[PDB]
């Protein structure tokens, strides 16, 4: 986390979300420098895990 | 436009879907493919009749026989579900005998096609027996060894024998998995002066043997009949007028 | 490549897991050995024409059945369990 920025530089970083989690994304991530109000970036969201299981159909399937 | 065909089938084994190496099925004498199509019908009552007004089809299979001849090694992998096996010849040395052993016993060896057979006296001074003292049934072709008799001084009773045995193809029983193999037949049309017509399948389960009569009664060469289903496959393209589960080829 | 055969069977008794000896079984006039194989049928309905797409085996088993015409007292007692 300690960075130092240089003059008129922007550094984008890679935020990468992974596939492991709780099921709800309750996240409050500060930002907290000296001399500057708290700037949280709050990351809400939720984690879901996809059925990918193909089902045999010989009995028709019901609606 | 009448058919009456003859000809060979070629098969490829499909491992993990890559195209293998085709071989020759060796002498066929029976090859049928069978369509099975279930529908449900829809049935008007307007007319006071109830009769069928509408169908359409919801099942496709199609089933394929095949009655082979030959019992090469290969086409036994291919239908007892097992994997060839391949030993070289060699000899052996120190193979030790069953004891208590007496006239008219007959010995078994591990391997077959025997020759050279010697038999060692176990004793400080090694003295090879006789070779009138026993007898190779069938010219050791299972390493059936009999014994006509033994000296009056009856020596000692372990024996170590040692020969040589040659090479052997061996096949296992459900020792490999359900092959699926591509079929390609090579059908000659005799009733229009042997015109060529090719069919090709390109996914086929086989079912194993159902029948294998070892000693056969009769002037009938064995049979080796054969079932297996043809699958969907997936690869091909769908709107493809060539279809998903084989194509007739009829030059004209 | 074809087959008519003919010759000789052999029999060895297994008791709780040990070889016996092995006999002949006398003259036999017929013997077969079936396969059967008990499958399981997946499939998939993309395409509407509702057919067999895969199919993966579960039972194995084999049968075999003799034909013998000797009635030696060895023999009887193989079969009559005697």
């Amino acid at each position: 986390p300690p960075l130092g920025f240089a003059a008129l530089e922007e550094r984008t970083w890679t935020v990468s979300i992974g596939t492991d989690g709780p099921p709800v994304v309750n996240a409050r991530i500060v930002w907290r420098l000296q001399g500057e109000p708290n700037l949280v970036l709050v990351i809400t969201g939720n984690r879901i895990i996809a059925w990918t299981f193909a089902p045999d159909w010989g009995d028709s399937i019901v609606e | 436009t009448y058919f009456y065909g003859q000809g060979e089938i070629d098969a490829a084994p499909i491992v993990n879907g890559v195209l293998g190496k085709w071989r020759w099925i060796q002498d066929v004498s029976a090859m049928s493919i069978q369509l099975a199509v279930e529908k449900v019908e829809h049935k008007e009552s307007y007319s006071g009749q109830k009769a069928l007004v509408r169908s359409f089809p919801i099942g496709k299979t199609a089933t394929v026989n095949i009655t082979l001849h030959s019992i090469g090694p290969d086409n036994l992998a291919l239908t007892l579900y097992g994997k060839v096996v391949a030993k070289a010849a060699g000899s052996v040395t120190g193979e030790v005998l069953p004891a208590d052993l007496v006239a008219g016993d007959v010995i078994r060896l591990a391997n077959f096609g025997v020759s050279e057979l010697v038999i060692t006296d176990s004793a400080s001074s090694p003295a090879p027996l006789d070779p009138q003292y026993y007898a190779l049934r069938a010219d050791g072709a299972y390493g059936e060894v009999q014994l006509l008799g033994l000296p009056t001084p009856a020596p000692t009773q372990p024996f170590k024998a040692a020969y040589e045995y040659a090479a052997t193809k061996q096949v296992g029983m459900f020792t490999a998995p359900q092959p699926t193999v591509a079929l390609r037949y090579k059908g000659i049309n005799l009733a229009e002066g042997g015109a060529p017509v090719i069919v090709e399948l390109y996914k086929v389960a086989t079912d194993p043997l159902q029948e294998l009569a070892l000693i056969s009664d009769g002037n009938t060469v064995a049979g080796m009949q054969i079932s297996g289903g043809i699958l969907l496959d997936t690869s091909k393209p769908d709107t493809g007028d060539l279809g998903r589960f084989g194509r007739i080829i009829q030059l004209g």
